[PDB]
């Protein structure tokens, strides 16, 4: 049970007709899912990192000259040249000289004068800039086994099982150890405006320092300093780390801008640090969307003897968790193999089971123990262990259980983003809402009831749908739509 | 030292050593006023020493020569701590939120808000009616 | 009797029924009070004064300077240098130098030099800014017992005793030697804007010339001039100083500018004087009101002999004070201590003791003397010093007195200030109020009288009521609200 | 006088005394020009003496030396009666009625014509005493100037 | 050089490669301090060199003579690449369809004002050649 | 006809009862005269010329500094004089020099230095004004006959004349050679606001660079340089260009501040560049008003006996004027003087002559040709030029036509300025009105006809006006003032 000490959990307790169910995975979230007598599951959404990002630019700096040359001509000699004005990767200037009668020439004018280097960066100095490519990214599910005998704390787990989905991906399979295998139909999709960043990296090699930032394309386009394609040689703008001095008779200096790397990490400050790992870059926002088979998994321990030794003590107390949950640690003293009978009771009467149980059929063997989890009932409560009874109290209301369910199924319904709706059928435009509305009223169709069984709430829905038709005052016509509602959802019957 | 090109032109390579020396080329002699010199490297630097008529004097040159034609002077600038510096500069870098801002313009114009409430109130007949126009117009205050 | 000799005594004649107080003491004012049976107390407010003002601003003038340094290079070899670029307290400027031949450059362009000063201010030059702090200023109060053995001079008092108030302070007894204890409650608030006014002081170290000034706080702030706070030790803005001359060749003089002591006397001259003494430092404006206890006071004399020997002469003449009173010095022949038989006569009538006495019970000692001091009514008056009697006669008239009396007593109210009000509880509201307006008619309410005595003054006041009840013209209706004020001031009975 | 420094900068110092006069340096000789010299204090000035070669004739400088290099001149600036005086201009401070609110009520009148005509007018309008009217105008224009 | 003037003062002339040098001038010695001279041309200057006796030290001077009277320096400020430069401020230089344009303008920018009058008067009078004639003298009057 | 390669030419038929006509010239434009019996002309404006402008103020630039002298002496000897104090031509300084002992004097205090320098304006780099004078101006006027003979290129014309006007003259006559006298009575005017505008002329003699500004009065009066008046030899305010540095111990060096020329180029661009040619100076904008006597002149070639020898061929082809004009040069084969037979069909009808024509009756010559032009109504239109013939269509409409010429009028009513109105006679004052009126509606007066004559138009104005005296609805009274415009029309016979 990994995900009981996160800080944004939500449940999803599926269908008993059908044992399909659907998904929203968020960065730092987690979705447990329960079904009516199948052992419960997990999935995470941990990474989305890229391998092998594309280049796009590779700005330099620090550049480096070299065989600098300077030539000049007396006026009316007409303009001087020099070779290295069409060679490739070279920057040049033309400009006037004060030459007179101190210098060679015959007259008093002025001349013409041009410089030339050549400017290629020096090697372990460029900031090369990779962008992200949308039909690559991968992504990455994990699932958890409710086994239980975990301490349910932050270190790593036993018998964790994973997954990876790209676009092209479409089917996938996990097996679950002797638990059985579930199935993963997915969709997904990029975090907002992948398009907007591009990521900068040094490839300074240094252990104590940032090596990489995430910044805006728009920004990084407009840098004022030389760059190159990749498989280019010859540096495009280098004028920009080169300033010529002023023009001398014969001479003119080309001075070196010198090294530029403190002032773009200052004007970099405070831009958050990328993470990077091997050719693996990772990314911070995301949205996934799958479809569980729960058809071929199977439950644990019903054949044990389920023994009656009532032999136990408790390695933890009923602390309440962090989520409307009830976590309970349990060890054993029986020194065999057995089902742990658990009884829940409120207003101290005799009639049992009036909680709502996760870890399903909670056991032991030859080693383990019990993380078992309850839900109680809002109110005065009563757990039960074996011989062993604690009194407990669970705090809120059970129309906020609903107002909850219902403000989280909403909240995931605006998360599923843009893929809730397809017009490509009418059949399947109203299959697809109906459905999306009907995983929304999940939670509100199994608030509060008792009776004879399940079959007759479709009776007492075609009653509602008959009354709504009672042809009354219209400020009471509401039925009529309740009804039709209550008697979609039939079925699936997930609240008798 | 020195040495002849291919097109019958001389050059004259010198290291740190010999700021402000005389040296002889070919027929005639050469002057090395330059205070920027160093050990040979490919961070080099060179041009044409111009020759200048006997009986004349210098004139904005770090080097000349008498006597000579072709010579072109070239050096290196390693072997000291380095250059006029100048830094290039490079720039630093819902519902809810509608709902708030309807808000701050309702709060920031209270006179014409009363206006608007009270003549839409006072008209409108139907009391669903009053508070659906109310609320339409709220959203479209603001944003236009 | 001090307060006889300036241009402002004022009178209070306290209440009857309770001997509690209030004052308003100005500087140069004083506040003469006198009961029904305590000896008579005086009140000064001769000096404001702060130790210790702190410090704001520290100005400097006529700087020192201290090896300067200047160095250049020609043009192709980069801007040069010095270390005094970067230390505390330097001031440095950068230009071009026209080297050409003379010079050891071969090139004739333009290079750099630039030359750096230490500037640290001499001492003795420094004009520091210091600013009063309201929550630590030092008032003053003295008073003298009003013994009148004293011929009324230039001369401070033998037997005079002081004592200092600040915000902080709540209550305070002085015992006045034989006389007996008296306790001054009292409340302080500053002159109008402290915090505009800055006081400004060269430490020039002067006899005969000014020595501090004081001035508005946004004409210091803008004095073009060096300055730094104090805890700092590099100047700011010390260029303000420094002439720079023409870059010359390799050289760059640093001119003094100069000291500057006679530029700031001028600008500075006519701004009124500001007084120190010590460590302290005065001010010329401020409000003190207090309350003065003359619960535990006893008279004295009462039980000498009072000799009828009959044997007295002048010392001084009758003579019309400034503040409507008569002063008489007087020198005894008794050879022994005894009091001052004196009478007070109008109209040549049998009946005596008809003028108010100060001096209380004028008496002789062994050595000392009788400054007895009267205030007479207005019209023919004969004063009796024993057997010794001289004709005098009094300006003005009583509806005069009642004019000026209630023109002072409006003029108190109107200078205590915003603090004559009370606003925390209603009681208060009325107890304040209405004690100031009983304060203001007090002076009215003991004008002229004939009759039987007190007790029919409240029926008077009765009546008034009782009139203004008559269900007549509102116009009329004023008698009401008369005999209220009447009836209230009945409690302190200051006139029978 | 001259010194040697630790960083192989030689260094002359001059009093006074010695305007237009030959020096010993090292080897060579120097020359010094500068005429503003005096006695040894805090108020140093020191700065490069520039060499120049034989033939050549000094151009724009106070000081040179021959067959020398590294040689930076120093000396003082006191001993003489005192220097580009330019006294800092500071402002002068500044020495800091019935009939003066008079006239600033009938400025504020002139000024404020449409507020002053709009409260005389309803006053008028509203009010039929004329005792009234004249007594609460009086007043009104007594207090505008606080507004 | 030296030179002789009617009136019996000498004139010593010298160009620029006269700087720190002894020159004699008739009896005594003559020295000249300046380091800005150049040859000599019809720009010149001059000045009365102080003879200081011999003991005093030169302050402030740039020319002096021992033993000599009356000596005046005269040189010329030309020869030389050129000087106080500050350059002098001067300043920059530099029908029907105009109304139209402007009343055009003023329609298309007041369209709440132009409309109120045109309604107004559309409304107040009857015939509409007054009604015209009445707008169009408004229009032309709009530019207040 | 010069004028077929203009933008701005226009036509004037005048009128066939009398001859005088009236004309506007303006820089660049073109009026072609025409009658019924005599031949066409022409008239150019093509300068607006003075010759010698007066000058104003001659500035300079680059004083040259000559002879300057500086003399000082010791405190308490009476402050030194220089005999350039006092002649023209020199600017002086006088300060104080801080002497001391090491110069020749016996005090310590302040002395006093004076110097002053000859200053004059280094050669041709003075920088001149003129100011133009409206009395002086001269206009030119040309006239070129239509010979016909012209190709039509940007030549000069075999046979053109000119005649000058100006202000003061009244009355001209030319000979137009073999064609004959014309008189061009006229009035002139110069362009707006003369006295705002002032020329400056450098005097930089260069030929392939501007040397003549147009610029404001008052700033040219207002530039901070030496100026001085025509004929003088002392600059005045010669201070502008000298500054005087710290004066030394004896000496005050006197810099020259330099030549300027560069800068005031600099703050000049984007000024109009003037036209200047030798001794004249041109302006760009002027009217010329005048009035053609056509009345001694004769047509050419009446006698020839019109050669139907039927040998012609086009050397042109009929091009599309840029004035809704046909262009045509012919070329013969008769080899003797003859007249080119011209007729105009429309529609193939058999009558002819549907075509107005310039170039009136022209003809072949012993040397020459003919560059014949016509106007055909709109529509379809056949020319025929002896037994050749081409087809063409005429663009535009008839009403095109008449609107097009009447706004031509009003607009040249409109450039006759403001000297069209004449108030010496309230007779005058309508006659001068009623004549412009009708000038203005010449073109329109023969827009479209066909019948019998002149005569019946006298006897439908006649009718019209009858009709408009029937006291009908005052809105359609317009048939009277209709009848009363072509009444009056009828004296000029524009149209039959
Ligand atoms: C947190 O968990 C990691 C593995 O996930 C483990 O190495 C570490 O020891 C844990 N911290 C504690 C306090 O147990
Ligand atoms: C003030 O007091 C002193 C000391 O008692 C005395 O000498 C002097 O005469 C008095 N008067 C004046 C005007 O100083
Ligand atoms: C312009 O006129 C000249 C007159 O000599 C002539 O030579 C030239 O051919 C003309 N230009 C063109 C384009 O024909």
């Amino acid at each position: 049970s990994r995900c009981t000490h996160l800080e944004n959990r939500d449940f999803v307790t599926g269908t008993q007709g059908t044992t399909r169910v659907t998904l929203v995975l968020e960065l730092g979230g987690c979705v447990t899912i329960t079904a009516e007598g199948k052992p419960s599951m997990d999935v995470w959404l941990d990474a989305i990192y890229q391998e092998n990002p594309a280049k796009t630019r590779e700005y330099c700096l620090h550049a480096k000259l070299s065989d600098t040359k300077v030539a000049a001509r007396c006026p009316t000699m007409g303009p001087a040249t020099l070779a290295e004005e069409h060679q490739g990767g070279t920057v040049c200037k033309r400009d006037q000289s004060d030459r007179g009668w101190g210098n060679h020439c015959g007259l008093f004018g002025k001349g013409s004068i041009v410089a030339c280097v050549k400017a290629a960066c020096e090697a372990k100095k460029k900031a090369t800039g990779h962008v992200y490519d949308a039909n690559k990214i991968v992504y990455t599910v994990k699932v958890e086994p409710h086994t239980g005998d975990y301490v349910a704390a932050n270190e790593t787990h036993s018998g964790r099982k994973t997954a990876s989905f790209t676009v092209s991906s479409e089917k996938t399979i996990l097996t679950m150890g002797e638990y059985g295998d579930v199935s993963l139909l997915c969709r997904v999709a990029s975090g907002v405006d992948l398009a907007q960043t591009v990521i900068l990296e040094l490839d300074k090699t240094v252990e104590h320092l940032p090596t990489a930032w995430q910044v805006h394309r728009d920004w990084f386009n407009d840098l004022a300093l030389p760059w190159k394609h990749e498989g280019a040689q010859n540096w495009n703008n280098a004028e920009r780390l080169v300033e010529f001095g002023a023009p001398h008779a014969v001479k003119m200096d080309v001075y070196n801008l010198g090294d530029q790397t403190g002032v773009l990490l200052k004007a970099l400050a405070g831009v958050p640090v990328a993470h990077i790992e091997g050719t693996k870059y990772h990314l911070k926002s995301g949205h996934v969307t799958c479809e569980v088979g729960l058809e071929k998994l199977k439950m644990k321990g019903l054949t044990y003897t389920m023994c009656d030794k009532t032999k136990f003590t408790w390695k933890r107390a009923p602390t309440d968790s962090g989520h409307d949950t009830v976590v309970m640690e349990v060890t054993f003293s029986g020194t065999k193999p057995c089902r742990i009978p658990v009884r829940a009771v409120a207003h101290g009467s005799p009639d049992v089971n009036v909680a709502m149980l996760i870890t399903p059929n909670p056991t032991i063997e030859n080693n383990g123990g019990g993380f078992i989890e309850m839900q109680l009932p809002p109110g005065d409560n009563i757990i039960y262990v074996g011989e062993l009874s604690h009194q407990w109290f669970q705090k809120g209301s059970s129309i906020g259980r609903v107002f909850q369910k219902t403000k989280k199924g909403i909240e995931r319904l605006t998360v599923i983003g843009e893929h809730a709706w397809d017009f490509g059928s009418a059949g399947g435009f109203l299959s697809s809402i109906g459905k999306a509305v009907h995983t929304v009223l999940g939670g509100a169709f199994n608030s509060i009831f008792g009776g004879v069984g399940f079959l007759p709430k479709l009776l007492l829905g075609v009653a509602l749908a008959w009354l709504g038709l009672n042809m009354r005052n219209p400020t009471m016509s509401m039925s009529f739509l309740l009804a039709g509602g209550l008697v979609l959802a039939m079925t699936l019957g997930v609240g008798a | 030292t020195v040495r002849k090109e291919r097109d019958g032109s001389t050059v004259i390579r010198a290291e740190g050593k010999d700021a402000a020396t005389q040296v002889r080329v070919e027929n005639g002699t050469c002057v090395i006023l330059a205070t920027d010199m160093g050990s040979w490297c490919d961070d080099s630097l060179s041009y044409e020493c111009v020759t200048i008529d006997q009986g004349e004097e210098p004139v904005d040159v770090d080097c000349f020569c008498r006597n000579v034609d072709g010579v072109y002077l070239e050096y290196g600038r390693c072997g000291k701590q380095e250059r006029t510096r100048r830094s290039v500069l490079i720039p630093s870098h819902s519902l809810r939120t509608h709902l708030t801002r309807v808000e701050g313009w309702v709060w920031k114009n209270k006179l014409l808000a009363l206006a608007m409430v009270t003549v839409v109130w006072l008209t409108l007949e139907s009391v669903v009616t009053r508070v659906a126009v109310l609320v339409v117009l709220l959203c479209l205050a603001p944003v236009y």
